């Protein structure tokens, strides 16, 4: 026996989507010294209406599970990967796995104006908090 | 009490059973073949419109010398996945043996047959030569391109629960805490990120 239906609450009902586009997310593994693919889907920058606080959220296609859920603070910045383009690196305290994990993340975009748009909105939103 | 199901994963070596499970677990794509020894049990949770369901995946070894006690790992199994490599006909020729070994122990459990590596263009096993049991189901998949990589669990979930309209739903994203660190520890992670920035991304020269 199973509940005939279960209403899903995304947890984003009191937030505004200020950025949303398809991307690829990577996570660095200190143990083996390699970047590992983490997810593929729409990476979203969310800002809460009331307290104006900002977070990044990302779910994976098809399985729809989280691969990113962490706050953005005014101190945080996006770095470029010297040899790669349309890619942004940053460090975050992520809770996608229901636990605090400090993670070095990279996001890859297909188009440059999407990457530039992601850097723009990232820097605006973090200061607007 | 949560709803669980024992799922046994069988197939020849290098077919992509462990790569498939790791993909579901962490979203990574393991490029190396590190042969599984005996069995490894990994829980997979999916959020459905009828609540979360957990799959306890028993990832079994495909090489006979590393098999351990395979037929014993099938005991009390509630579903199964058989995998092969569509670029290798031998891995498909052994599918009836894996199916035989499974049914000998678990009788009428729902089973999904997965033809993996369809991202590779030199395909030797065509889906027309597979396609018909009620408890059988076939999917082309690719652990590398993620093509159909959710369908085996979605179909098994629908059968086990008895609801053809069961859907996977978005995972709840609860508000994350803001973590504040002393400028010292922030610098230690800023240095670590610099070190990581020197290593390239794994798919840098893939199709993308
Ligand atoms: N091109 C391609 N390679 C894949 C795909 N899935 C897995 N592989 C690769 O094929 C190999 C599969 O390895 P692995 O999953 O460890 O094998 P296994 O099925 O667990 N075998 P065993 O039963 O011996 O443990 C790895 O080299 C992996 O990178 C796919 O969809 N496409
Ligand atoms: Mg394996």
């Amino acid at each position: 026996p199973l509940p005939d239906l279960v209403e899903v609450s995304s947890g984003e009902e009191n937030e505004q989507v200020v950025f949303s586009h398809r991307a690829k997310l990577y996570r660095y593994d200190k143990d083996v010294g390699q970047w590992k693919e983490r997810g593929i889907g729409d990476i979203k920058i969310l800002q809460n209406y009331d307290n104006k606080q900002v977070r990044i959220v990302m779910r994976r296609d098809q399985v729809l599970k989280l691969c990113a859920n962490h706050r953005i603070t005014p101190d945080m910045t996006l770095q470029n990967m010297k040899g790669t383009e349309r890619v942004w690196l940053w460090t975050a305290c992520d809770f996608a796995d229901g636990e605090r994990k400090v993670e070095h993340l990279a996001v890859r975009f297909k188009l440059q104006d999407v990457a530039d748009s992601f850097k723009k909105i990232f820097d605006e939103a973090k200061t607007a908090q | 009490p949560q709803v669980q199901f024992k799922l046994v994963l069988v197939g020849d070596g290098g077919t992509g059973k462990t790569t498939f499970v790791k993909r579901h677990l962490t979203g990574e794509f393991e490029k190396k073949y590190v042969a599984t020894l005996g069995v490894e049990v990994h829980p997979l949770v999916f959020h459905t419109n009828r609540g979360p369901i957990k799959f306890n995946v028993w990832d079994t070894a495909g090489q006979e010398k590393f098999g351990g006690l395979r037929d014993g790992y099938y005991i009390q199994a509630q579903c199964a996945i058989i995998m092969f490599d569509v670029t290798s006909r031998v891995t498909y020729k052994n599918v009836p043996n894996w199916h035989r070994d499974l049914v000998r122990v678990c009788e009428n459990i729902p089973i999904v047959l997965c033809g993996n590596k369809v991202d590779i263009k030199d395909r030797k096993v065509k889906a027309k030569s597979i396609v018909r049991k009620k408890n059988l189901q076939y999917y082309d998949i690719s652990a590398k391109s993620n093509y159909n990589f959710e369908k085996p669990f979605l179909w098994l979930a629908r059968k086990l629960i008895g609801d053809p309209n069961l859907e996977f739903v978005a995972m709840p994203a609860l508000a994350p805490p803001e973590v504040v660190m002393d400028p010292a520890l922030a610098a230690q992670y800023e240095h670590d990120l610099e070190v990581a920035q020197t290593t390239a991304l794994p798919d840098e020269d893939d199709d993308l």
